[PDB]
């Protein structure tokens, strides 16, 4: 009741009442929170990694995973704050039983959220990280933030190597420009349009996947916490995506602009209505191609303000982005300081292999413990014709193969269900019909079903080719729910399938839940 | 459970089989067509392998080697006409013995060469391939064939021994749990 | 007279008729054949002229690239079966990459190339294609191409416009001086 | 009649007689001379860069070319020395009207030999460098020396990096074992047999071939002054030659070592009867495949002892050394100092143009300077049978070639004119015959004929095919005389057509050749 520590701070009257806490500071107090709960203002203010929150104000959830850096809470003079537990979270958690990277990753307490104090708690295996954020970071943010409200609708463009840290400022600069409220009836959030073009680690998708995002509330999470948002009040949802099949947009870059180009049609359309910002962040090239690249996306979308998050970055960088950013009439160019364990491979398996586990359908969203070999599968027809089969038939991107090895290829990966809007897709392909064989379609050249006639409908895993000479099908498993994949007839769906980086985890995921809760798996060589 | 590695082919028997056809002779005119043929779609299948992911260095080097020796010879108005075959084979010893001294790395070229075992043949005949003018094709034609004893030895000999009804959610009464990859 | 350069070709006409071969369309069913005809004489003549010593090392780069071409469109029993293909495509970027590149250096292989004017795509495929995995075969087509109407701009289009009895010491009675070469 | 100077040393009488000096000192004085000159013993006891002469010794002609170390000469007390005018060195000079290179390496004075003081002779165009040798060598030396006599005939095997200065440590330990004398009525002189195994820079022979000489006279020469030894009183002979056909032993190393053991079996036929020692020097490699080969002569040879001359090679070298060295029961292994412009490729060249103008007969040799176009040439017939036509027909290494190309190929370059000895030559090899076309003999393996049945006469130059359709034909001009070439048949006579460094002087030659003394010369290009 009268708590103190070194690391986060003091506190007071912790009143432990069903399961929340209604915890009174009478000053300036800083909170480090571990785990997954909510947040409810009542009588103060409070700012939580990047938003505000007043007595009107609906509740929040934030899920705090030990791997990044846990979000700190700020509460300023004379509030009462009520912490509520998260209840969806404990679904989340029996993931472990299907995979030990996501054991390490919260409380190993009992409950469900735990205070942190010097080191008391949060148990060894350390580098208990802390979400900062020096001076200028916050003064340029304050800039901005002032210049938007007298003017229009600004569209920002953050970018700069790997680790410099671009998503912490990212984040950041989101959740300021929505929560504000600044100065006028609180006005009360203003929606906020999120573009991300980097296929490596991206935020409001699966790894492989190019999209553009709408949300509403504070996003409080990391990106393996909400990889999937619903397709179709509304808190998160999402408005189009492209599938680049590949973890480095080096594989077709022309293919790579014209995506972006569609994207940022459908955002000027929308816009141009209710005033609504957009921050995009590019992918983490800084050299050669990549280079290229960055140059020609800053001329096509003509960013009102360009933030390079390195000050010690390579000379050639620089100058060619001046250059760049110099010649569409004028674009302020700017530099920031940076900050620069979990390697990037890991981190996007991880994101993968949560989107996959989501279930079917204030709460953020559910998901479902059982193993994929368990659950039941889409089974697709495979012989008929364009209006009596199911799958139009398989592409294949930037490689092609000999009949024969397709089906041992195609088996086993992860491929996307692109929807044919318009029929000027499949225009210069020999679309097989009436026909037992895999009806792949031939596409010498190599290049993508071109993005201004396609769109991705969620990723799906193979998990059965059998072809056993009189019935053809496909064994398939995905994430999407039934309504969408029912409301679809058959010749407007075609599965593609690039690299996408073959999905390891889900074979081992099997074995580990039978002897964690406690034999010729294909692709596992078990040492013995 | 770290004793978990993983491959692209689907069990074991399948890639001794491929070995099989790669050296009919340790393992075991119509029939030198047969052996032809048998090759060939062992190379093909390599292709598979590596485009999937994660496969052995050595593997996709002596697919290239045998890829070129089937190119060289072909007898017919296919026969890459004398000055693409010698670019076949530079390019598979350049990628080969790069992938060996590269690996075993913490010195210069030679010492770690001889450390491995290779002899230093290749490691000057890469270097004369890249820098300065393309070997001749005698030399190739025979510097292959030796490579491909020396991998035997180093690899392959180790494997083992040597002897809208489109779609319909699966009635959830007549299904069973089974590996992801069988059906 | 340091005014002396030694070159391979007999005299200028020669090269100049090489080049016609080379690129038929900036120069100027069955016609198709007899373009694949003359190209495939063009190459084995570089060949040729790369034994005999000194020659200009674009012309062997160029020699390169057309022979995986005419290599890559050959139907019959003679095609490369699809992983050869992509082996000779990698070596001729290979090379001629690293003759630009080693040439004209006293900084980076990126600064470098920039200065040059090379696109950098070029660079970052050789690079690939040595260190970790061969390239697709459609990037390796298109890449090609390009390459080829790079160079002519670049070297090509400035070479000219475009428009006992065995044994019998000879009479010193009917013979006359002539140079080393002529009859 | 007083002479001083700083660098040479002092003098005394020199008296101007009908063109030659006749010099007393009365003290130990060293001269340098630069010329081609004749020295002659008259009283006492003279040293030259490795040989000691004395009374009873016939003249001896130096050639000291400005380009190497000029020989040193040294005097011992009381003497009388007679140097004599080089007559045959005329024609030499006038080669500088058909290269320049050849224009810069004598005096530039009016006679034909000048002694040089400090700086005043000699003139511009400087680093006129003197023949010098520590004080280690030459204790070496003595000490091999010494040994010998209390012994039978040694086999010394020199070697070492290039450049550090195998060739001096030669010329010296062959000078001195031929014309040391010491302790029995001068013994006169012991014949001394030289061992060649350097394509790079050979010693008796021209670039390209390997080769067995023997001496009797006391070597005082670079190598481009005596390439080519007579073949067949008899000052220096030569006993077997083979053609390699590269500058670098690295394209058929078992060639290669095959050739080394024919030549060895020679020297120990001959060697048996009368004490003959042997001084070979290896080629110039020090790792990777030629220290491989190193290790292999040592082996086959058998050397007595092993002398390395770097003393701070690599540690690589040395350790392979000791070890192949241990091996074979016991040899002793030394190490030494070694001392390390115009660099080996234009020496080379210099080498073959000289061998080709090698007139046809500590004095030693004329040297005709006609230019080679003017020279009438050898018309060898090409059509017949294999016994009136002349050339059995042309082979190819390392390489082959298609029909239509040989021509052109052929034309220009430099062969090798091996006769075969034993029909277990061309054995496995389609050798054509009765027949318009060059008879090229097929040969898919590559490796050049066998050592042990064929023998290279010298090489020859193309300068023109005809195959004007009724009389085919071959002009080519050789250096080898009337004689030999005519006591051939026809079947035993093949052309080997390798790499050997395309000829490019000789085009040029006759160009210069006009312009001095005062147009579509194939494969010269005239920038204007």
């Amino acid at each position: 009741m009268h708590h103190s520590s070194f690391q986060p701070n003091n506190s007071n009257f912790q009143r432990k009442a069903g399961g929340r806490l209604v915890l009174s500071t009478p000053d300036v107090e800083r909170f480090v929170i571990l785990g997954n709960y909510g947040v409810k203002v009542h009588q103060g203010e409070v700012t939580i990694a990047g938003a505000t929150l007043t007595p009107i104000d609906d509740v929040q959830w934030v899920h705090a995973p030990h791997c990044h850096a846990l979000p700190v809470l700020r509460t300023a003079n004379d509030t009462v704050i009520e912490l509520l537990p998260c209840p969806t979270a404990q679904g989340l958690r029996e993931l472990a039983r299907l995979n030990p990277l996501f054991g390490r990753l919260w409380n190993e307490t009992s409950d469900t959220f735990q205070i942190i104090y010097t080191s008391a708690d949060a148990p060894k295996r350390t580098s208990l990280r802390e979400l900062a954020s020096h001076p200028a970071w916050n003064k340029k943010i304050s800039e901005l933030l002032t210049s938007t409200r007298r003017k229009p609708s600004p569209i920002l463009f953050i970018c700069g190597p790997k680790s410099s840290g671009k998503s912490t400022f990212g984040r950041l600069l989101t959740n300021r420009l929505m929560t504000d409220r600044a100065g006028h009836k609180s006005r009360s959030w203003k929606p906020v349009m999120v573009l991300d073009l980097d296929p490596g680690q991206p935020e409001f998708s699966p790894p492989g996947v190019v999209s553009l995002t709408k949300l509403r509330r504070p996003n409080l999470a990391p990106p393996f916490c909400h990889p999937g948002l619903s397709f179709g009040n509304e808190g998160m949802t999402t408005v189009r995506m492209h599938a680049i099949a590949s973890v480095t947009p080096a594989l077709d870059p022309a293919h790579f602009i014209a995506c972006a180009r569609d994207l940022f049609a459908y955002y000027r359309r929308s816009a141009s209505q209710e005033n609504i910002p957009l921050v995009v962040n590019t992918p983490g090239w800084i050299q050669g191609t990549g280079l290229d690249l960055l140059a020609e996306l800053i001329a096509v979308l003509r960013p009102t303000e360009v933030l390079y998050m390195s000050e010690d970055g390579p000379e050639e960088t620089v100058s060619a982005l001046r250059e760049a950013c110099a010649s569409s009439s004028t674009i302020p160019f700017t530099m920031l300081p940076s900050q620069p364990s979990w390697t990037p491979a890991t981190l996007r398996s991880m994101a993968m292999q949560s989107y996959f586990h989501l279930s079917p359908f204030g709460p953020g969203c559910e998901w479902n413990p059982t193993p994929l070999t368990h659950l039941c599968p889409w089974r697709v027809r495979l012989a008929g014709r364009p209006d009596e089969r199911g799958v139009l038939g398989i592409v294949c991107y930037d490689h092609q193969y000999a009949p024969e090895l397709v089906s041992d290829a195609i088996n086993g990966m992860v491929m996307g269900l692109v929807r044919i809007e318009k029929k000027e897709a499949l225009r210069g392909l020999a679309v097989p019909g009436d026909t037992p064989l895999l009806p792949l379609i031939p596409n010498p050249t190599g290049s993508p079903l071109s993005p201004q006639y396609t769109s991705l409908v969620g990723l799906v895993l193979i998990r059965g080719v059998s072809l056993t000479a009189s019935n053809p099908e496909l064994h398939l498993l995905t994430p999407v729910p039934p309504s969408v994949l029912h409301s679809f007839r058959g010749d407007e769906l075609v599965l593609v399938a690039g690299k996408f980086d073959a999905p390891t985890w889900a074979y081992v995921e099997g074995l580990y839940w039978k002897s964690n809760s406690k034999d010729e798996v294909p692709w596992v060589e078990m040492l013995h | 459970m770290v004793q978990y590695i993983f491959t692209p082919w689907r069990n074991r028997a399948e890639l001794l089989a491929v070995r099989a056809q790669f050296y009919p002779e340790h393992t075991s005119f119509q029939d030198d067509e047969h052996i032809r043929s048998e090759k060939q779609k062992a190379v093909a299948r390599v292709s598979m392998w590596m485009q999937r992911g994660g496969c052995p260095h050595m593997v996709e080097s002596t697919a290239l080697l045998v890829a070129a020796i089937l190119s060289d010879e072909a007898q017919g108005s296919g026969a890459a006409g004398g000055y693409a075959v010698r670019a076949a084979y530079s390019a598979a010893f350049s990628r080969f013995v790069t992938g060996l001294l590269d690996s075993h790395q913490d010195q210069s070229m030679y010492d770690v060469a001889k450390a491995v075992g290779l002899p230093a043949a290749f490691v000057e005949l890469r270097h004369q391939a890249t820098h300065e003018q393309l070997p001749s094709l005698t030399r190739l034609r025979s510097a292959a064939r030796r490579a491909l004893e020396w991998i035997w030895w180093y690899y392959w000999k180790g494997l083992g021994p040597v002897d809208q009804s489109g779609w319909v959610l699966y009635d959830e009464k007549e299904w069973v749990p089974k590996p992801i990859g069988i059906v």
